[PDB]
């Protein structure tokens, strides 16, 4: 049902740079235009690119309940969406009235939008942003208005939800239901912890829940996969169609939309890319990395969660338990990925991609490095870390914590020392991400496997 | 030769027309190979073109290409073997040279035409 | 799963260990009067332990001792009021015999006197230097059966199981090792609730061999949020809890392991039927229901392990009411340690305010002693997970170790999920009041309840 709203996204960046040039202090208008990208999957995404600051000097009026500011800068707009056909946002303070001059003519908010449309044949739009950064916009089809964005949002440290039907409703509450009822979830992995994070997904009350997943059910992952049973071992279940059975039993609804294919595949992004936020729980090092790109291409909240138990094998005793370790990583479009952070990197893919054979003979050369061998994946375990992984959702969404959510976007934390340890966003070295905001830019992901023809 | 069973980056490709090479794609199996022909080497080997050869990784560019491979194997015209270039690969029945040369690899500016440059690199420095 | 036990305290069993093995590599004796329970499966609870002076030994040897018999006497004595059983302790050998002022007896020979003396099963058991204890048992004073399981829950769980070997080794935990003990071992599951939910998943899922369900409540549109495996169809037929979950399992595991119990902890079907478990998960949020677990794992020699989550709140006076913290907390109660009343898990003030007649709650309210107010938020199902998840865990690691400090110091464990903060206490730093329950059995009234009696 609410599964198919469209939805306007601005990078946390983007968002803090806006609401500063719109509320510079002196309380009267001011004016900038958001240059977006679109994902025209089930629903219509705008995906904010770049940003335009009309220079309050160049205004020829400045209220605090109307501005007038020149057309060159809606000119400089349309130059810069016309070679993708981009959409453009016209962007003005609470009140939000305004016209825009020329040396000929001035144009009214409507003759504006049809300004608009005549330069770029695509979809525009017009919002409003008030002093403490939530924001409204309209979305204008052929120039001539049409309907309202249902949901403007910006993932950041914490992750902000501006509806258009709109105190904040505190965690673990009726309202919080009602904000997960209108989002979309999508699993990347039905496995041990992806499993519990589905689960607990589908409970807490998703709105849309997409599980993403090749492999099946077997006798031997019948000790972790929540409702897998003997039956579905036997038969050799799909994952994603066994847990697309049991949301809808559990839900009494088809929320579920089950995709029986590898993450790295057109049809598995493609659909990941319609979620408001990605559960990546594969625990391969090129899973991890294609879930990381389709968070930065289409500006949506990621968090990916990791196990492991590493053993040794004492001369004495035998075989022990080195670590019982979990890893939460929460990121955020725009900031530090999870490239930045190592969780994968070249090196560590390649290894992972080489056959049977070939990491054997490339082990005996000396250029790679052996694995790290581990015991066998425990529930309890997986229990620990999925539940940390839905639990940092929900105190991104609606804060309960005692301390900025900035400080816990890594969390590491070992059952074995009993320790457990937080990184904070500002000491993680990010790199230029270009590919923010590109959306299905072709070759999709920026890897020409997942290409078109 | 016109195969082309798979894309490359559009840089990619841009770069290999505009170096006139004759280049294709071609799929063996799961294994995703671009292969130059008539590649000219420099003075200094057995033979003087070779067809050079790399395996286009899944995940790439965000995965490594490892090494370059050259048809027919190559070795110094005085005769003494090439360091590091005793291994083989089939490549459509076809058995190549694997030179072992390892770097580092950066996503960010790391491409076909990179590898294609120390490939190079490498056959000039093991003739001077 | 299924044999007859011996279970003994940590205490007991330490002092006993001491004596039998005091240094000289000689053998020594020791008397252990044990109560009885006869349930699904048979339960020596160790309640009384006779050491038997090395002076007072005419002799002692490395493979054999020879004891006097007043010592034989005196506990029988001691089991006459209750016929409680006399289990006869040694060292590695075992060969032994009692003198008396006038005649002697063998090993057989002091068996059969000592059903003479108690009508009762009486038997005798062997220990080595590392602790491990086998046993046998003879009922009318001849040879009837071997204990299969000697345990002892410690800090560490202890599991001596007569079908051992040596080249057999001891396993570590997450691994198959630890399925093969699982599967030996019942597991009780007080309340099928948000956690009790996902610990009973989390148990069967680790292949415990049978698992008992004692829940009253039902499955409704309320918390198909929090239950597992609950369905839309069972909230709407209402379907009881302890059933559901009972059929989920045979689905899961393909055999019927599951022991549904349709009613509260608080009645004589429930108490009896977890008193068969060996390890007890309480997971039910209520003053009364901790109170009658820990009285079943002091009484029955289980250990427990105890979990509860809160989502306090507080009311900000110009901005509401809000989340003061999110917290979880985690007990293990071993069999003569420190117990939950011990920590002040319940008090018999908070087990009196709670239930409370309709009649009595509605003066209190009417009087202002009470304000019937809902001082938490709606648990939510993360939460829930993540202390069944560490609750589970406990059991995994006190009967596999592989923490990098001892268990003992993890006793009790408290996380916050607002201040990101978790803390844990010693066994050590809690304080002990005198266990009258310890190894007590089903003496009536049940757990000292006359409500739970049999009038
Ligand atoms: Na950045
Ligand atoms: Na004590």
């Amino acid at each position: 049902n609410a599964s198919s709203g469209n939805r306007l996204i601005l990078t946390q960046e983007l968002h803090t740079m806006l609401q500063k040039h719109l509320f510079p202090g002196d309380g009267k208008e001011a004016a900038a235009i958001l240059i977006c990208n679109r994902y025209e999957g089930g629903r219509l995404k705008l995906l904010a690119k770049e940003l335009i600051l009309v220079p309050y000097e160049e205004c020829k009026s400045r209220t605090s309940d109307f501005i007038a500011w020149p057309g060159n800068y809606l000119e400089k707009a349309i130059d810069v969406a016309e070679e993708k056909s981009m959409s453009i946002i016209l962007i003005h303070s609470h009140p939000g009235g305004f016209l825009v001059f020329s040396d000929t003519a001035d144009s009214s908010d409507m003759q504006t939008m049809q300004s608009l449309f005549q330069g770029v044949d695509a979809i525009h739009g017009s919002a409003i942003m008030i002093h403490s950064g939530e924001m409204r916009a309209r979305l204008y089809r052929e120039g001539k208005f049409a309907e309202n964005v249902e949901l403007v949002t910006v993932a950041g440290d914490d992750i902000h939800y501006w509806w258009d039907d709109k105190l904040k409703p505190i965690a673990f509450t009726s309202g919080m239901t009602d904000t997960f009822q209108k989002l979309t979830a999508a699993i990347i992995g039905v496995s041990g912890t992806g499993s519990i994070v589905a689960e607990q997904v589908a409970r807490l009350g998703f709105g849309e829940i997409l599980l993403i997943d090749h492999d099946h059910i077997e006798k031997k992952n019948l000790n972790r996969i929540l409702n897998s049973t003997l039956k579905d071992a036997l038969s050799h279940r799909p994952k994603v169609d066994m847990f697309a059975e049991a949301i809808r039993c559990i839900r009494g609804e088809d929320i579920s939309r089950p995709i029986n294919n590898t993450i790295f595949s057109r049809e598995a992004v493609l659909a990941a890319a319609n979620a408001d936020v990605l559960f990546c729980c594969v625990d391969t090092y090129l899973a991890r990395m294609i879930a990381d790109r389709i968070a930065s291409s289409f500006l949506i909240p990621l968090l990916d969660v990791g196990v492991k138990i590493p053993t040794h094998v004492d001369p004495d005793d035998g075989r022990k338990i080195t670590d019982v370790t979990g890893r939460i990583d929460y990121v955020k479009p725009g900031g530090s990925t999870l490239s930045d952070r190592l969780v994968y990197t070249p090196e560590l893919i390649y290894r992972e991609n080489l056959n049977a054979e070939e990491y054997e003979e490339q082990l005996e050369r000396g250029y790679i490095t052996g694995v790290e061998e581990e015991a066998p994946s425990v529930i309890t375990l997986n229990m620990r870390a999925a539940s940390a992984c839905v639990s940092e959702f929900i105190a991104r969404c609606f804060p309960f914590r005692e301390y900025p959510n900035k400080r816990f976007t890594r969390t590491f934390f070992s059952l074995a020392g009993v320790e457990e340890d937080y990184i904070d966003e500002s000491s993680i070295t990010q790199a230029l991400n270009t590919r923010l905001a590109v959306g299905g830019e072709e070759p999709l992901l920026g890897l020409p496997e997942l290409g078109d023809k | 030769a016109t195969r082309r069973d798979f894309s490359l980056r559009p840089e990619d490709e841009h770069y290999l027309d505009e170096m006139g090479y004759c280049w294709e794609t071609r799929l063996v199996g799961n294994a995703r190979w671009l292969i130059i022909h008539d590649y000219e080497l420099p003075d200094g080997y057995n033979h003087h073109q070779v067809n050079l050869a790399l395996l286009i990784t899944s995940g790439y560019p965000v995965n490594m290409l490892d090494m370059f491979y050259v048809y027919p194997p190559l070795v110094r015209v005085n005769g003494v073997n090439i360091p590091a270039t005793e291994a083989t690969v089939a490549i459509d029945s076809v058995a190549y040279q694997r030179w072992s040369r390892h770097r580092s690899w950066n996503p960010e500016i790391d491409s076909v035409i990179s590898q294609l440059a120390m490939a190079d690199g490498c056959l000039q420095k093991e003739v001077g």
